[PDB]
């Protein structure tokens, strides 16, 4: 039928400061249907003790969930999400940028 | 000022995957306040937001009657529609529910809502008068011919002009100062060259509540919204949320774009400009 | 709090 | 880390049907063992590629399944135990009975009692709508007057409820499989759709069986009748959907019903009753 794939944020819950504990955060919205697969990654490796929002949708019926985790960003760590759905044939994987 | 109270249902048929599935969330405005989920270890309405736990246990009681219920319903509807469409047994599908309440700073219902989906799509849904349907094919046609001689829309009805409103009501002065004061947007613009000839200003609002805010570039007092990029607002996590908007300008010609927010917390819609 | 569906069909 | 095990098309299945096994894992049907001891498993350790297909059905397919799914980089290679499934084989002789009390017609909301029973004496029954992926209910049989009893709950009443069951008894050597089954019986929810109106209607009196709701069918009863009439609802002039039921006709006190095409054990509330005389 009509499915629709994922749009994808990655971000912080606050402003980034080296060394200061906050929340990774990958927003996956806009997607139907509803199974999806996220992990948020730490140098290309899943990071444990991700905890996530429940199954909502928006008016168009489309689902969105928020995935996050505690984590205390430093220089040399690269974050980023990798979200898997039926409409996707591997993995999107978006990487999280300071600026956006 | 206006508020509004929404209950979400999901049914989904996963067939070899898992059982069939049916999962409610209830929001007052953007604050989701309970869930209930039958994949669950102990499925029954539960809490996720503070102020609903002032509820007692005949509360809970029967909004988890009332969810099994509908989960026993909604489990046998994937059924019929697999025959209504001639879809083999198979497959996975969707059925979505909505409905809620929409009230005035006044208190007083401002419009009702009920709406179904099946894999996404329009199925059948109230009309504005509460009295009526709309159903958007052949099958959902049929639906309408059994509501109607059952007068499913004489209960929505009442549901929403009554017991909705009333219990948005409660929960609005139960969570008073969280569902009712505006976290107004923190704002700053940023700067980030593309190139030696064009850059991006990208002006940002964050930690506000509720969601819906207005986030415009101008240029020389003329909106871009055009040349406009904006991201989706998103959840923060801490029930207040974020957005940015941003727009390529040519090198030097920064002074000329200023960013414009508008949002309930703010008693004056602002304007921001970057400088270095 | 929720509403009670008739508990019709579709 | 647990595995969904299903059976299909249902794990009651009789002796000559066919049921597959399937243990989906890290989101394929992937490759997999079963198991009866979780710790051990059965057929020396044979690893499904796709599916376990028991086809014929035999009664050495009957037990209670678990499996476990390929987890190749892993520290034991496999996956926990997954839900179990138990594959009960029904048989082919020793057949109850099943009836409903009061009556296989069902107020919504309200309660019906589905009474297994036979001259065998069975340890237990099993009851088991048609088509469901739960577990046969099972209750003790209770033994008075030369027959075995059990009575089911069934209820509150509404349209998921309705339609066919089965009754089985138990099997003495074990407890997967089942006697054959009893023969079906339907049972019918009334309501929650409005009731029709029922009333004597160049010109004949007949029954006539009216509503403007739109349905499709229109079934007329006698208290202390067996045999329900049925007609098609025709679209009169005055937007009215109307069945007219016709020396041979039994006096008495009747009701009628609406129904809608392809949903037949979803019935409308009862007409007011209406007595027909001479
Ligand atoms: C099947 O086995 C599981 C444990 O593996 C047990 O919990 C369950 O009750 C058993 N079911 C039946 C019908 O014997
Ligand atoms: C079952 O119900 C019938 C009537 O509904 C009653 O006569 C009988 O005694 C009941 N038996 C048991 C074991 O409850
Ligand atoms: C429909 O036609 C019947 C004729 O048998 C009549 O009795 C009935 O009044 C009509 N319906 C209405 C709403 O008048």
């Amino acid at each position: 039928m009509i499915q629709r794939t994922p749009k994808i944020q990655v971000y912080s819950r606050h402003p980034a400061e080296n060394g200061k504990s906050n929340f990774l955060n990958c927003y996956v919205s806009g997607f139907h249907p509803s199974d999806i697969e996220v992990d948020l990654l730490k140098n290309g490796e899943r990071i444990e003790k991700v905890e996530h929002s429940d199954l909502s949708f928006s008016k168009d019926w489309s689902f969105y969930l928020l995935y996050y985790t505690e984590f205390t960003p430093t220089e040399k760590d690269e974050y980023a999400c990798r979200v898997n759905h039926v409409t996707l044939s591997q993995p999107k994987i978006v990487k999280w940028d300071r600026d956006m | 000022g206006s508020h509004s109270m929404r209950y979400f249902y999901t049914a989904m048929s996963r067939p070899g995957r898992g059982e069939p599935r049916f999962i409610a969330v209830g929001y007052v405005d953007d604050t989701q306040f309970v869930r209930f989920d039958s994949d669950a270890a102990s499925p029954r309405m539960a809490p996720r937001a503070p102020w609903i736990e002032q509820e007692g246990p005949e509360y809970w009681d029967g909004e988890t009657r009332n969810m099994k219920a509908s989960a026993q319903t909604y489990r046998e509807n994937l059924r019929i529609a697999l025959r209504y469409y001639n879809q083999s047994e198979a497959g996975s599908h969707i059925i979505q529910v909505m409905y809620g309440c929409d009230v005035g700073p006044d208190g007083r219902l401002l419009r009702g809502h009920n709406q179904y989906a099946y894999d996404g799509k329009d199925y059948i849904a109230l009309n504005e008068d509460l009295s009526s349907w709309t159903a958007a094919d052949t099958a959902a046609q049929i639906t309408q011919r059994k509501w109607e001689a059952a007068r499913v829309a004489e209960q929505l009805r009442a549901y929403l002009e009554g017991l909705c409103v009333e219990w948005l009501r409660r929960y609005l002065e139960n969570g008073k100062e969280t569902l009712q004061r505006a976290d107004p947007p923190k704002t700053h613009v940023t700067h980030h060259p593309i190139s030696d000839h064009e850059a991006t200003l990208r002006c940002w609002a964050l930690g506000f509540y509720p969601a819906e805010i207005t986030l415009t570039w101008q240029r020389d007092g003329e909106d871009q919204t055009q040349d406009t990029e904006l991201v989706e607002t998103r959840p923060a996590g801490d029930r207040t949320f974020q957005k940015w908007a941003a727009v390529v300008v040519p090198s030097g010609e920064e002074q000329r774009y200023t960013c414009h927010v508008q949002h309930e917390g703010l008693p004056k819609p602002l304007t921001l400009r970057w400088e270095p | 709090a929720s509403l009670n569906l008739p508990a019709v069909s579709w | 880390d647990k595995p969904f095990l299903s059976a299909w098309p249902s794990a009651v299945v009789p002796q000559g049907g066919h049921v597959t096994l399937r243990c989906h894992y890290r989101h394929r049907f992937n490759n997999f063992m079963l198991y009866k001891r979780i710790h051990i498993p059965i057929f020396h350790g044979r690893i499904f590629q796709e599916s376990f297909n028991m086809s014929p059905v035999t009664t050495a397919h009957a037990g209670n399944y678990t499996c476990r799914g390929s987890h190749p980089h892993s520290p034991t290679g496999w996956s926990a135990a997954s839900n179990p499934v138990v594959i009960m084989v029904t048989g082919n002789h020793r057949k109850p009975s099943l009836l409903a009390h009061p009556g296989p017609l069902v107020k919504s909301g309200e309660r019906v009692i589905l009474q297994c029973w036979s001259d065998i004496m069975f340890e237990h029954f099993f009851l088991h709508k048609e088509g469901i992926s739960k577990d046969p209910s099972r209750l003790v049989g209770q033994i008075h007057d030369g027959v075995s009893k059990a009575n089911f709950s069934i209820g509150p009443m509404m349209f998921a409820l309705a339609g066919t069951y089965r009754c089985y008894g138990s099997v003495t050597h074990t407890p997967y499989q089942l006697s054959a089954p009893s023969d079906p019986l339907d049972i019918v929810v009334t309501g929650p759709y409005e009731k029709p109106s029922l009333s004597a209607q160049g010109e004949s009196v007949t029954l006539s069986c009216s509503s403007r709701s739109s349905y499709d069918m229109y079934h007329l009863s006698r208290e202390g009748g067996a045999h329900e009439r049925r007609l098609p609802a025709v679209r009169k002039v005055n937007r009215t959907f109307q069945a007219d039921f016709p020396p041979a006709t039994h006096g008495g006190t009747y009701r009628c019903f609406g129904s809608f095409r392809h949903s037949p054990y979803e019935w409308s509330d009862p007409s007011d009753p209406l007595l027909v005389s001479v």
